RNA sequence: UGCUAAGUGGAAAAGGAUGUGCAGUCGCGAAGACAACCAGGAGGUUGGCUUAGAAGCAGCCACCCUUGAAAGAGUGCGUAA
């Protein structure tokens, strides 16, 4: 069982996906096509996916919500995090638009209440250099 | 060539200017040439519709050089809103070659360039030496003076040969070898020069050999130089390393060979030859090594990004973005070489790569 | 602050001197000396397993309750001879007090907690004097430092002290001095 | 663990079970926590599924009258904690044990009395 | 290298090297410390060994401070000749070190990379020492 | 060295007390 | 095998032992085999 | 009355080191300490930057939160990653 990150609007690219499932014996013009199709939703946004194997060569995949670090970045509209954090603040945050992570997050995460899971973005945050007011 | 002094090369956009010409202010039927292919430069511009500002960026790149001597080529590389190429050549191209399109044209520089990696040159006689390191724009002079004073033994000895000056001048002469020594151990500890060149004469340079350590009598060259007093210019030392250096770089050209016919005949997948997969490496960023070949009239057809190239839009396709644009293979292939940080070789017709391309990989 | 004194055995010497101290310390005792207001020198012998036993929990100003001869006194440790090298005991000077007196005690102060990551605590002065009735000697004074960034000095009239204890020394006195963490660029350019 | 720190997780624990109306006993010796937090949120709904030490529960145990039930403490010890009706607990453990087939119970508690594991499956029959 | 701006005799003789370090015996700026365990001269060519030693092992955070500096004077005579007419010119500095003298002081956060870095610096001096704190 | 060393270390004897001529 | 006066655990399963009168270090790996001598 | 296993006694340094004897402090421990065997060692997440590549494990900064019995922005080996 293998993971990857791949943006929802490339099909069939060279890098991120033909080294990774192509030694597995798992084909790889069938899943693109697939996957193109279930994540024509997005299509800005990356998200990942498990590919769920059996014995069999074939694939089974259950989709992702984008990763927290890439969502948090256009809450703030800075195309990437601090250098250096805790000293150079690349932009704010409150704490209304963290709560949408929260729930769009929600399925892939281990928290139990709105205010639990809050905390966990929170934690991303400041590893970037974003404050949360 | 390394993918270092190019790297910011990439970094620049805008149309691009490569002119490689030959800058010999030798003879008085010599000067004339210079602004015939200026002029002729001017003229290939204006018919290509060129802006107005790399002209005014050009002659004055090309009127403020002072003139090298003997016979050198020159190369020039602009944008238009400043100048990022700009040295003399070891000889001049058998034509001159003038292009203007958004990528550079870097292949003449490949093999064809004034730049030698640092080395030492010593003169030694057996009262001191002395030593100059070379690091490219900047030279560095040393004089090693020597403590043991009376280096010559008189025939006289003393009385019934009572006192003798054999082991009194000996141990003098290896005080001085001594100290020569630690200098240039040091000079190569701090440096790391590729070559080490000696000269002197058969006595005070085969035992100075003898008293470096493994790390640099490894890299020493031994020269025949005269005495010095005498002294020597520039040109006398470019003349006397040239030779050396030649073989030099044939050894590495020999080197690759052997690599890539090794791992051709292997097949293991550390090679790829001919257009066909050697793109599609470079696109996936393990290329190693490119050897350009005589890719001549070759046309790529790179996608929407400047790096990403395929060598025909039907395999494109495979990755669903649309041709944007056709390029030459020989000034678009050496980009993206620079682009993963790759070296550059320039085949001598030994090689005999598929398609006049070859890459040595990173793995499989 | 509320001690309860320590007890010990004191025998008054025999002989003093050089050759009837080094007697002494070979056996296992300190010399010692006990003045004070009562204009009454003895010079006395504590046990020095004992007597470095207190110290090593109560403090260099340990509450002494000696008993000489059958007798009870009440005493403070004002001074303490170390040698340099084998960390001994060659000497204490011992105080008679009594309750109620103020005794100036200069004590030591502890630093505690975490800074700005990129900033370094330093400490200058290691103790401050302290006037306090002789049963109420705080055996250690702590500064706290936390959230404090970049430039800062914490005087040394910030710091806290417990009710009836006085201060001597005055406010002026740098105790902690926290500023920004040197670079690597700054290591090598000093001591050269 | 500290001499201080297990005196302060048996007051804790001590109450967990006075408020409780009973409680399962079970082993995990086998179960990833992916399988457990599985178990934490099927059974989270009603019940709590902790564990802890052997000995420092059974000094816990003292405080009921749970005296007979010292035997299943040994071995890899799980306990849930039933504060809301017995029904609820008792099929949902069977599904996941059986799922898993890595949790074995070792017995029960209602009334003052143990039940043994046969008997304390047959709840959810009721 | 460490070299007075200037002294007023320039040829002195040699430093006694008896008894025990009268101050300087305790750390006083840092946390840590090396205390001397017996006689030497240290050269200015050792001091600047020896700190940056240290400063390598810490790397970015910390201080150092040097206690000792060197005032004193030797001179060596020209190489290869015989005894007597004049005395030689001062060749290298030291600095007179007894028994409890403290040379070198660090204060750094935590305790592992602050106490072995200490010792890398004591492998280069030509005495034997031993780490020593601020406690009782 | 070997001879000197010898000489010089038999100085510290029963019988000699730490010292002998010519060191 | 290394001979040097000092000997030391180079890695964190190399084990200091001592030998017919002698210090050596026994590793897993061949590369850290060493005594004292 | 004890010590030495080296023929130390009957030569020598920086330094290396579970040789052994004596005395003194501090931690952990029947609430089970150390060694050993059995099972977990997770989720946000491939933390942010740099990099062709950098995912705990060239390098720089920070070093959070959650479920929990515990799980480090990761002690090593390993892969181009």
């Amino acid at each position: 069982l293998i993971k990857l990150q791949i943006q929802a609007g490339q099909a069939n690219p060279a890098p991120p996906v033909g080294p990774a499932l192509g030694q597995h014996g798992v084909n790889i013009m069938e899943f693109c096509k697939a996957y193109n199709a279930a994540t024509e939703s997005q299509r800005g946004n990356v998200i990942p996916v498990e590919i769920t194997v059996y014995e069999d060569r074939s694939f089974t995949f259950a989709l992702k919500t984008p990763p927290a670090a890439k969502l948090l970045l256009k809450a703030a509209g800075v195309q990437k995090g601090s250098g250096e954090p805790h000293k150079t603040k690349v932009a704010k945050v409150t704490w209304d638009q963290v709560r949408e992570i929260a729930e769009t997050k929600k399925a892939d995460l281990n928290a139990n209440d709105i205010d639990a899971a809050a905390k966990i973005i929170a934690g991303t945050a400041r590893s970037m250099g974003i404050t949360v007011e | 060539m390394r993918s270092e002094r190019l790297r910011w090369l990439v970094a620049a956009e805008g149309p691009f200017a490569s002119v490689y010409f030959d800058d010999s202010h030798d003879t008085l039927d010599a000067v004339e040439r210079r602004e015939a292919t200026w002029r002729d430069v001017r003229k290939h511009l204006e018919s290509r519709d060129a802006k107005q500002e790399l002209i005014d960026s050009l002659e004055e790149a090309v009127r403020d050089s002072r003139p090298a001597v003997g016979q050198r080529g020159r190369a020039l590389i602009a944008t238009g809103e400043q100048v990022l190429v700009n040295e003399h050549l070891i000889g001049p191209p058998p034509a001159t070659v003038i292009r203007l399109s958004d990528y550079p044209y870097v292949v003449p520089l490949i093999d064809l360039e004034m730049r030698r990696p640092t080395y030492v040159f010593a003169a030694v006689d057996h009262t001191g030496a002395d030593v100059k390191l070379y690091q490219g724009a900047t030279i560095s002079s040393t004089k090693i003076d020597g403590v043991g004073y009376p280096v010559h033994k008189p025939v006289t000895a003393g009385w019934n040969g009572y006192g003798d000056f054999q082991h009194t001048t000996e141990e003098a002469i290896r005080m001085n070898c001594r100290a020569v020594a630690d200098h240039l151990t040091r000079l190569v500890d701090a440096a790391d020069p590729e070559v080490v060149f000696v000269s002197g004469e058969v006595r005070s340079r085969t035992d100075l050999l003898s008293t470096l350590p493994q790390r640099v009598a490894v890299r020493v060259s031994q020269l025949h130089a005269g005495p010095r007093k005498s002294a020597l210019d520039e040109e006398e030392i470019w003349d006397l390393t040239s030779a050396e250096f030649t073989r030099r770089r044939y050894a590495e050209i020999t080197n690759v060979a052997q690599q890539f016919e090794a791992e051709i005949g292997r097949g293991s997948g550390l090679a790829a030859q001919g257009l066909a997969e050697v793109c599609a490496a470079l696109r996936d960023g393990d290329v190693d090594t490119l050897i350009v070949g005589e890719l001549g009239e070759a046309t790529v057809v790179t996608g929407k990004a400047r790096t990403t190239v395929a060598r025909d839009a039907d395999m494109l396709s495979e990755l669903g973005e649309p041709v944007d644009r056709v390029a030459r293979a020989d000034e678009a292939l050496p980009f993206a070489a620079i682009a993963v940080g790759a070296a550059l070789v320039r085949d001598d017709n030994r090689i005999a790569p598929l398609d006049g391309v070859g890459a040595l990989l990173r793995y499989a | 602050t509320a001690n309860i004194p320590n007890k010990l055995t004191a025998n008054v010497r025999t002989r003093t001197g050089k050759g009837a101290s080094r007697q002494a310390r070979r056996d296992g005792k300190v010399p010692a000396v006990l003045y004070g207001h009562g204009t009454d020198p003895q010079h006395l012998e504590l046990n020095a397993r004992d007597f470095a036993a207190v110290l090593r929990s109560h403090g260099t100003n340990a509450i002494l309750t000696l008993d000489i001869e059958g007798t009870e006194q009440l005493a403070l440790t004002k001074a303490l001879d170390v040698h340099p090298i084998r960390r001994n005991i060659q000497h204490a000077d011992l105080l008679v007090v009594q309750r109620g007196e103020k005794v100036t005690v200069e004590v030591t102060v502890l630093v505690e907690g975490d800074a700005t990551p990129g900033t370094l605590v330093t400490q200058d002065a290691n103790t401050i004097e302290i006037e306090a009735e002789a049963l109420s000697i705080p055996e250690q004074l702590t500064v706290s430092v936390e959230g404090v960034e970049a430039g800062t000095q914490i005087t040394a009239g910030q710091i806290s002290l417990p009710e009836g204890v006085n201060l001597i020394s005055d406010p002026e006195l740098l105790v902690v001095n926290v500023v920004e963490a040197p670079s690597a660029e700054a290591l090598e350019e000093e001591g050269a | 663990m500290a001499k201080a720190d297990k005196a302060t997780a048996v007051a804790d624990i001590a109450e967990q079970f006075k408020a409780s109306t009973a409680t399962v006993v079970t082993e995990y010796r086998g179960l990833t926590v992916a399988n457990l937090a599985e178990l934490r949120r099927a059974l989270g709904d009603s019940a709590t599924y902790t564990v802890a030490k052997n000995t420092l529960v059974k000094r816990a145990a003292s405080e009921a009258g749970i005296e007979g039930l010292d035997e299943l403490f040994a071995g890899p010890t799980a306990i849930a904690f039933v504060k809301g009706e017995a029904v609820d607990a008792a099929k949902a453990i069977k599904k996941f044990a059986k799922d898993n087939k890595a949790l074995v119970i070792k017995g029960g508690y209602m009334d003052g009395k143990a039940l043994s594991v046969a008997d304390v499956e047959k709840i959810a029959d009721l | 290298m460490l070299i007075p701006r200037k002294v007023k005799h320039r040829k002195q003789h040699h430093p006694e090297q008896r008894g025990i370090a009268s101050g300087g015996t305790s750390v006083s700026f840092g946390d840590y410390g090396i205390q001397a365990l017996e006689h030497a001269y240290i050269t200015n060519r050792q001091i600047e060994s020896a700190r940056i030693a240290i400063n390598r092992h810490i790397k970015r955070g910390g201080k150092v401070w040097i206690n000792i500096f060197p005032d004193r004077p030797l001179t060596k005579k020209p190489a290869e000749t015989r005894m007597g007419s004049g005395k030689g010119s001062p060749e290298w500095w030291v600095a007179n070190v007894k028994p409890g003298r403290v040379l070198f002081e660090l204060s750094y956060p935590d305790e592992k990379t602050a106490r072995d870095a200490l010792t890398r610096a004591i492998h280069k001096l030509p005495i034997k020492a031993r780490i020593v704190t601020r406690e009782e | 060295a070997k001879r000197g060393r010898k000489k010089r270390d038999r100085k510290h004897s029963k019988a000699n007390h730490g010292k002998r001529p010519n060191a | 095998m290394k001979v040097n006066p000092s000997v030391k655990p180079i890695c964190d399963k190399c084990r200091v032992i001592r030998r017919h009168g002698r210090v050596m270090v026994i590793c897993s790996d061949p590369r850290h085999k060493q005594r004292q001598g």
